[PDB]
């Protein structure tokens, strides 16, 4: 109900949400973009 | 967003087949256009040899 504030749950959760963010953004937008293409095609 | 997903790929899969149908249309009236000249031609051929016998 209230809200619990300390460093430790979610730093260790910002660099692995940031690492998928970006390499996912990259390979899905290029998985993406590429059936997309193929659709085109 | 899953409605949107199958808009897209019927909208693209769909266009390809009218594509692919315009082409085998063209290639029916090319078909056609060439087996009416021989007509005209043959026929005409036909016409003159029946009637250059005849008048022979």
């Amino acid at each position: 109900f209230n809200t619990d504030i300390l460093a430790t749950n979610l730093i260790n959760l910002s660099v692995v949400l940031g690492v998928l963010i970006f390499f996912g953004k990259g390979v899905l937008s290029d998985l993406l973009d590429n059936r997309k293409q193929r659709i085109l095609n | 967003l899953g409605d949107f997903m199958d808009k897209r790929d019927a909208s693209i899969k769909e266009q390809l087949s009218g594509v692919k149908d315009t082409s085998s249309e063209v290639k029916q009236l090319e078909e056609q256009a060439n087996a009416v000249m021989r007509a005209a031609r043959a026929e005409i051929s036909a016409a003159l040899n029946k009637m250059k016998k005849e008048t022979q």
